[PDB]
């Protein structure tokens, strides 16, 4: 009964989260990556001459 | 061309170290134990995580690779053994009477039937014949489903376990008392799946 | 008709010498990138190195014989063309010989082929191969020299219009017997045991081994009997008329020269390096 | 009683992850513009395995990596000029992960024999010695990443994840909620919180001090294989064995988008993020692996340049190339 | 010999002015009955290539010609009045397998 009451006490831990809307967090990681999308090599081309792969 | 001359020169030395490395791995035999008798003690009781064997027969150097120590989820780990030349399986028939022969068989038909061991040769263990050979006389074998018709009769039912029977050849043996069988069983049986690799190697077939 | 023979047969050697020499750039460029790197990989890389070599090389003599044997391109030309020629296909019978008596050893003795097999070995196997096959070769590079003839100049083997002399019997006598009498026995020996071996035990289920050992034989037979029985009867070629000598032996020629590009049919393509890259492809 | 009572409370949590959810990922991202086609070379090909390749790890300077095979060699490779730095071999041949330290003083290995073996790279004399042997986990070590030169993260198949002290060589801090063997390791930009994704289709957040769970995600329905963590550190995205990858946040607690195709059904080895997290590496067992829109669901591209399955895969810290390595011996650097 | 070539001679003497030729007498001779490269030297006679049918004609060209002749062929025929072009025929042998040298129909 130990194990039971274990994960009763995490579950009622965990039941106690203050959570956020689902738009925010979509909206923080559209602002970040419309931040750092100009210091993406994979997303936009890098110049051979700069490129250590060349 | 100052810097890198002597950086050049480190990997060529490392490359050959890595193909002498590669050279002696691939002059070994390898086996993996595998059973229910997991632990494959007639295999185990030579004069010589998971445990590593080595032993000399006939000039050739058989690696044996024990999984008892892996009790967690099973394909998971299994496909880091697609190089093992065989599988060692181990199955006892003095546990008719204790069930745990249908865990020995369902764990044989899983392993057989697995998309990693399409071409790997099984060696099958028969062991604990001598309990077996009086253990019969007091209870049949119909709980769980003379002792040459009984033994026969559970050898055939493991090796119909089998759904490939064209690309994998089951060896199955009763272990003895002796360990001067045992030994030239594996032997003859890793001789036979060496020349099937030699002969693929060749492009004959 | 000027000459309905060799109009039809020169056709001929054109299309094998092609076939071959794409072939043999094939299973280099398959070999050399995209594929391991074994003690067969060593003996299949200079086997099509050499009969890459000798395609290669064949169309000088092919165009010779294009012009009713006129050799035009040079007064000592022939005296390398010939040669490498030569070594070229001895070199590729050498390593025939070598891998048939690399898989009768293999199949017959697992234990030692398993602890006794490296890189190294089958380097210094091919090396003294070649040097071997170069020692051969010499006498070659000696022996050819342009005679006119009352025009369409020709170059022949004996001498000019003691030393440099072979009696014309030690030398067509030793490239007979290292050509085809040793290596067709070794490979004969060697494929009759593998096949009682396979066989004593039913370790082959399907009939592909048998197959290609046959055909392996026949075909090796087939293109260096003719060749090789046709210089031996050369000695008494007063005896003999000139009509087996004129036209037998260009046939001889295309037997032989067949066995260059039927070789990377039965020995690599049959692989499952060849099968990976065509199902790749 | 306790049953009852715990199914209330996660019928309770589940309403209120539903009332929390209001949008969807995919129309506040529906008017963006589209990635394209996002076509990678191979600029860069490293062949020096001579068997499976299970683990690899990107240095933090971004030219240095390191790559595990199961062969028994652990090879530290000079990216930019192929130059094979160093060679490490390895006591047990059977190794599926593999570290490299942030400061590259250290490397890490582990695998069937649930031990992790911590080596020291930068030697007075030059040669590589074993510096730890760490041998506390009952089952084959998954995953381990680094944190500094004094503390590693380890997971392994007894559903137990641990942190050790390398200097001692104990176990300071044991996490054991998973109920199922964990299989993929994620830690945080700043190295306070890690996503672990274990066989149960379970991924939990671990506190590297606090030492308790806090989050579950239960998204997927097969057993999670791999897990990285978006560059952010708010979101984190989960690949299994039900071809499908999914992504989490922390603060939402729930799902926020899926990628997935009609024709893809084989599982997911590796996934990884780029700098911005604008784009997802997904390795699977199709003989190639993807690139996915992270915002839209949207195949970018496909590399396909492995003869085997893709095990691994990783981007630089500075986003400069990709390396994936395969069971075909072979791994390539694309760009 | 002389009878056979200045027989093929006449022969082809009529082909070659709307005259022909008639012999006189004989400058060189002679090698077998295969071939026997005659030349001779010619002039211009009364009868022509029609009153070169009967040899029986009223009979001043300095010509010295040279006409190769081969029997048995037509192979050789000399017709400028460089030597070169009768050693090409000039052979009167056999098969040649008697004038055999040991590799042209080989690559050894």
């Amino acid at each position: 009964i130990a194990q039971a009451r274990k994960l009763v006490e995490q579950l009622k831990m965990e039941a106690n989260i203050d959570r956020i809307k689902v738009s925010k967090a979509a909206a923080d990681l559209m602002a970040y990556c419309e931040a750092h999308a100009k210091e993406d090599p994979l997303l936009t081309p890098v110049p051979a001459s700069e490129n250590p792969f060349r | 061309s100052a810097e890198d001359k002597a950086a050049v020169e480190r990997s060529k030395m490392i490359d050959r170290n890595l193909r002498e490395d590669g050279e002696k791995a691939a002059r070994e035999v390898k086996l993996l134990l595998l059973g229910a008798s997991g632990k494959c003690t007639i295999v185990k009781q030579m004069k010589i995580g998971i445990v590593e064997t080595h032993f000399t027969f006939k000039d050739l150097h058989f690696k044996m690779f024990d999984v008892t120590a892996q009790r967690s989820e099973r394909k998971k780990w299994i496909h880091c053994f697609e190089g093992v030349t065989a599988i060692i399986f181990c199955v006892a028939l003095s546990d008719y009477d204790l069930n745990r022969m249908h865990a020995s068989m369902k764990l044989f038909d899983s392993i057989c039937n697995n998309k990693w061991f399409t071409d790997t040769s099984i060696i099958l263990f028969l062991n604990k014949k001598d309990l077996f050979e009086e253990k019969i006389k007091k209870s049949p074998l119909t709980i769980c489903y003379t002792y040459e018709e009984a033994a026969a009769y559970i050898q055939c039912q493991f090796e119909d376990l089998n759904k490939r029977k064209d690309t994998k050849e089951i060896y199955t043996h009763f272990t003895c008392s002796t360990d001067t069988k045992n030994v030239q069983f594996v032997f003859d049986a890793v001789t036979d799946v060496i020349i099937k690799n030699n002969l693929k190697d060749c492009g004959l077939f | 008709e000027a000459r309905v023979t060799r109009i039809f047969l020169v056709v001929v050697y054109s299309i094998v010498c092609f076939l071959g020499i794409l072939g043999n750039g094939l299973v280099i460029i398959i070999a050399t990138f995209k594929m391991k790197k074994t003690v067969n990989m060593v003996w299949f890389l200079n086997l099509a190195v050499a009969d890459f070599l000798f395609n290669v090389f064949l169309p000088i003599h092919i165009t010779y014989a294009a012009m009713d044997y006129h050799w035009v391109f040079g007064t000592a030309m022939c005296k390398i063309s010939n040669f490498l020629l030569i070594h070229n296909m001895f070199t590729s019978v050498f390593l025939l010989t070598i891998i048939s008596s690399d898989r009768c050893i293999s199949v017959l003795l697992p234990v030692w082929s398993q602890n006794h097999r490296s890189v190294r070995l089958a380097y210094m196997a091919c090396m003294v191969i070649w040097v071997l096959a170069f020692f051969l070769s010499s006498p070659s590079l000696v022996f050819r020299d342009t005679a006119n003839l009352h025009g369409k100049i020709s170059c022949f083997n004996n001498f000019s219009l003691p030393v440099g002399y072979s009696r014309h019997m030690v030398v067509t006598v030793t490239r007979f017997l290292c050509g085809f009498l040793v290596p067709v026995l070794i490979i004969t020996a060697c494929y009759l045991t593998i096949v009682c071996k396979l066989q004593r035990n039913r370790l082959a289920k399907t009939k592909k081994p048998f197959k290609i050992i046959v055909t392996i034989i026949i075909t090796f037979f087939l293109c260096w009997c003719p060749y090789h029985t046709l210089n031996l009867l050369e000695l008494h070629h007063t005896a003999m008329p000139g009509s087996v000598f004129s036209l037998g032996l260009p046939l001889a020629t295309a037997l032989a020269i067949a066995n260059s590009c039927m070789n990377p049919i039965l020995y690599v393509f049959m692989g499952q390096d060849f099968k990976k890259f065509k199902v790749a492809l | 009683q306790l049953r009852q009572e715990a199914e209330q409370l996660k019928n309770q949590i589940r309403d209120a992850r539903k009332a929390c959810a209001d949008a969807t990922l995919s129309q506040i991202t529906n008017n963006i513009d589209p990635v394209g086609r996002i076509q990678m070379r191979t600029r860069r090909t490293l062949r020096g395995h001579l068997a499976k390749i299970y683990a690899m790890h990107w240095g933090t300077d971004s030219r240095l990596l390191v790559s595990a095979s199961q062969d028994g060699k652990l090879i530290i490779w000079d990216s930019y000029t192929t130059n094979k730095v160093h060679a490490i071999p390895l006591r047990s041949s059977w190794v599926m992960t593999c570290a490299y330290a942030p400061s590259g003083n250290y490397v890490a290995c582990g695998g069937l024999d649930n031990i992790c073996s911590i080596y020291n790279l930068k030697t007075r004399e030059g040669n590589v010695r074993v510096s730890r042997e760490l041998a506390g986990h009952t089952g084959y070590l998954s995953c381990c990443r680094f944190l500094d030169d004094n503390q590693i993260v380890t997971s392994s198949g007894d559903t137990t994840c641990a942190l050790w002290d390398i200097e001692t060589g104990q176990q300071t801090t044991t996490f054991t909620g998973h109920t199922g063997d964990v299989m993929s390791l994620s830690l945080a930009p700043d190295t306070r919180l890690f996503v672990s994704g274990a066989c149960d289709a379970s991924a939990k957040l671990w506190d590297v001090r606090e030492g308790m769970c806090r989050q579950t995600f239960t998204g997927h329905e097969s057993d999670i294989n791999a897990i990285c963590f978006f560059p952010n550190g708010n979101a984190f995205a989960t690949g299994s064995d039900d071809a499908t990858c999914r992504l989490f946040d922390l603060r939402a607690d729930q799902e926020l988008m899926t990628y997935s195709h009609d024709n893809i059904i084989c599982g997911i080895t590796s996934v990884s993020f780029s700098k911005s997290g604008r784009l997802l590496l997904a390795g699977y067992d199709d003989f190639n692996c993807n690139v996915w829109d992270a915002l839209k669901a949207d195949r970018a591209g496909v590399l396909a340049g492995h003869d085997n399955r893709v095990s691994c895969l990783g981007v630089t810290d500075d986003g400069m190339a990709v390396a994936t390595g395969s069971w075909d011996s072979f791994l390539k650097i694309w760009n | 010999l002389t009878e056979a070539q200045r027989r093929g001679l006449q022969v082809a003497l009529e082909e070659f002015v709307q005259w022909a030729f008639q012999e006189t007498s004989v400058e060189s001779a002679v090698p077998a009955g295969i071939f026997v490269r005659l030349e001779f030297k010619l002039q211009q006679t009364s009868c022509r290539k029609r009153d070169w049918k009967k040899p029986e004609c009223k009979v001043g060209r300095k010509r010295k010609c040279l006409a190769c002749i081969k029997l048995g062929k037509v192979l050789g025929r000399l017709v400028h009045c460089q030597e070169t072009q009768c050693l090409r025929v000039q052979r009167a042998g056999e098969d040649p397998h008697s004038f055999y040298f040991p590799g042209q129909f080989a690559f050894s």
